[PDB]
């Protein structure tokens, strides 16, 4: 039972800017985290694996970074297809604790 | 990088069994086990562990031992081996560790 | 390619049981784990349990330990999730994913 | 008094009175470390001492009990060696796994191929289990050998239905199978009595390995390797491993096995199952 | 005078004067029936006496010449036995067939499977040919053993093109291959000189069978069974069989072979070719 807090729930940035979303856990996860993207009515989609490396088919605008217990997700720039609810996962220990989630909107 | 290969390049035909030693520089309280296998000539890089185990292998532990020595046996058709180079010269290849 | 095909929606009165099908395609069914994820509308998300089709073992969570039962069939390459004692709070969206490097690669 | 009786093949003597010519119609009467096998080797420095099952070493079939007229093959190097299997990831609710010998190695190596071309099979086995943990991990594993392990069925839970386990559960193959109700071992028998048979305890605070030498046990000297399973292997997490948050949650269980003193007979065509 | 020379490993002695410290720089000097093998047996009552190739019997590799440190397997019963091949229908214009040992048995039996799992190979062979005919049939067959039989190519007939025979002709497999120009044997060498090597004549008026025992001949004690072909087998209808109308026109040619004293080494993965 490792509680991982994702704050805040709602934040808004306009297009062409930069957005930062923080996902923090209770203990050291050894840099094992997976960022997700879920559009309404659809299934989640993987973006970042291991807080650093990318996937195949994902654009290079998504760049994850972090150290210790604080991990961030930087998206530049922002487009109309990148607006969705983002998640973070801890696969270091069982059970796997999913993040609270952050819903993005335009300001 | 080893002095064995450097002095071996002065010579053409070599023979005898070799040895490879691993050293564990990790922490004292970190444990685990490794499988170090040697594939006779003719095999490629094994895809899984069930393929590599078919040859000569050794099991070793981290905690109470700091080193492991894999003795490479002498398996050859000829008493001597010329240096194996690319293409036509792959006939002299010793194996894969 | 790898495709995961679930069943359609279900409607049943409280007190009965329901079985949900998930069928993998284009990949070895018994080689990798098969997970399950519940999403409670709309803000809740958490992990349920996994199953390894080769052996058939099941790894559950603390809350879903007694409620859900996971089975698998190697012949049809299909995973099953059986729910018992259905209540009003047990109605949510269920996911079927696989584990590779410890994350969920395909949903 | 001809010797037809059942007790006349043992080394113990009994006194009995018999009024007929057959001795079976008579009465009862007074009663009176580093292991290198073949091309493979292992060194276990954390392991407890080797437990010999029933205090007997595997050996070749003597000519006294051998009923076969064929001269058997003894491929010492290509048959008897350490065979490493897949690793089983441990979890807190893990119920344990079981393998059926000698059905695991039928698809692997020279041992598996010659087993398909030969009708008669006799060999001894070497059981070895590997589970690694650190000083912050507390757990216990029970590795036991039960000869003639028969799988039962819950019969739907009611008991009025007649059903038998399929070939997938009775013959798990190399990957193995998982227990359903470890308390009865799906034999309907208690788990607390499993230690009557040869067993070894794996305690993560002391011994992370186990070694058990099981010889050939059957009512017949040679037997078909494909149909008949000699004994099963049970790795049961009696004490669930406990670890706090931040520790490594992936604990593998590695099981490597080797045959000892294998003899094959009845060279025939290719037979899978 | 150190002994570095090439002639100092034989049993013959030579006298030579040398003005240096190396003996290879010196001068020349004065110069000075029923066969039961394994699980299979054969009885040949019409056959001529067995012809031993080069007057030596197949035997195990001695430790003097053995350069391998591994301990080899000797599956006596599952390896060495009579292997019967497909029959070749004879015709008047038939040019003859040839097989490449030990490439024929690579797909057959335990011998073929262990050959794929072992890098080093040494064994002796037993060649047997069967051609049946009646008293009204007149013909002659030449069964010879030529070590290191290399296939040539006509080079398109002009001679200015460089071409090599493919793997299908150089490695015919179990079925074998047919000769193109039997006069040169596709080696560019005369057929009349083929009897210099071990040979046996099959004359349908006397002997309908042939037996030739060929030991292991190579510059190396062990060698790869897949790539290197030791010797070929030639069944050449020198004298065309003649028969009048009404006689049976189907004359089969049966070739059965067996290994002798096989030793395998270098247990490895599965390697087809």
């Amino acid at each position: 039972d490792i509680q991982m807090t994702q704050s805040s729930s709602y934040l808004s940035v306009s297009l062409g800017g930069r957005v930062t979303i923080t996902c923090k856990a209770s203990d050291h996860i050894n840099n094992w985290l997976a960022w997700y993207q879920q559009k309404p009515g659809n299934a989640p989609r993987l973006l970042i694996s291991g807080a650093t490396s990318l996937e195949t088919g994902v654009p290079s605008r998504f760049s994850g970074s972090g150290s210790g217990k604080d991990y961030t997700l930087s998206i530049t720039s922002l487009q109309t297809e990148d607006v969705a609810t983002y998640y973070c996962q801890q696969y270091w220990n069982s059970p796997y604790t999913f993040g609270g989630g952050t819903k993005l909107e335009i300001k | 990088s080893t002095i064995l290969g450097q002095l071996c390049r002065y010579y053409t035909q070599w023979s005898g069994s070799l040895e490879v030693t691993f050293m564990f520089a990790g922490s004292f309280m970190a444990t685990g086990k490794m499988l170090i296998a040697y594939t006779p000539p003719g095999g490629s890089v094994p895809a899984d562990r069930i393929t590599a185990m078919l040859g000569t292998h050794v099991i070793w532990d981290f905690g109470l031992q700091s080193s492991v020595t894999l003795v490479v046996p002498w398996i050859s058709n000829t008493h001597y081996r010329a240096h194996a180079r690319a293409g036509y010269f792959d006939y002299y290849t010793t194996g894969i560790i | 390619q790898v495709q995961l095909q679930q069943s359609g929606p279900e409607l049943v009165k409280p007190g009965a049981s329901v079985k949900i099908s998930c069928k993998a395609s284009g990949y070895a069914f018994s080689t990798s784990w098969m997970n399950w994820v519940i999403q409670r509308p709309g803000q809740g998300l958490e992990w349920i349990g996994r199953i390894y089709p080769g052996d058939g073992d099941t790894n559950y969570n603390g809350k879903f330990k007694g409620k859900a039962t996971l089975t698998a069939d190697k012949s049809s390459s299909t995973a099953y999730m059986q729910l018992s004692s259905l209540t009003s709070v047990d109605s949510a969206v269920y996911f079927c994913a696989r584990r590779d490097y410890g994350y969920f690669d395909y949903w | 008094e001809n010797s037809n009786s059942a007790s006349e093949g043992s080394t113990i003597n009994y006194t009995t009175i018999n009024y007929y010519k057959d001795a079976y119609a008579a009465s009862a009467g007074r009663q009176d470390a580093q292991l290198t096998i073949g091309n493979s080797t292992i060194t276990t420095q954390e392991a407890a001492n080797i437990v010999i099952a029933y205090g007997e070493w595997p050996e070749y079939c003597p000519d006294t009990d051998a009923t076969a007229v064929d001269k058997p093959t003894r491929p010492d190097v290509s048959v008897n060696r350490f065979f490493t299997l897949d690793t089983k990831s441990w979890a807190k609710d893990s119920k344990g796994w079981y393998w059926k010998f000698p059905d695991v190695l039928t698809e692997v190596g020279v041992f598996g191929q010659n087993a398909q071309f030969h009708y008669l099979y006799r060999s001894g086995f070497c059981v070895h289990v590997q589970c690694n943990a650190s000083k912050f991990h507390q757990g216990a594993l029970l590795v036991a050998v039960l000869p003639e392990y028969v799988l039962g069925t819950i019969a739907g839970g009611t008991g009025n239905e007649n059903s038998h386990p399929p070939y997938a559960t009775t013959q798990p193959g190399q990957v193995g199978a998982v227990l359903t109700h470890p308390y009865v071992l799906d034999a309907g028998i208690p788990l607390s009595q499993l230690t009557v048979c040869p067993h070894q305890w794996i305690n993560l605070r002391t011994n992370n390995c186990a070694t058990i030498i099981v010889p050939y046990m059957n009512t017949v000297p040679f037997d078909s390797a494909l149909n008949h399973c000699n004994f099963g292997l049970l790795v049961i997490p009696v004490v669930p491993l406990d670890f706090n948050a931040g520790a490594t949650s992936e604990i593998p269980i590695t099981v490597t096995i080797a045959p000892m003193c294998a003899e094959f007979a009845g060279l025939r065509q290719a037979v899978k199952q």
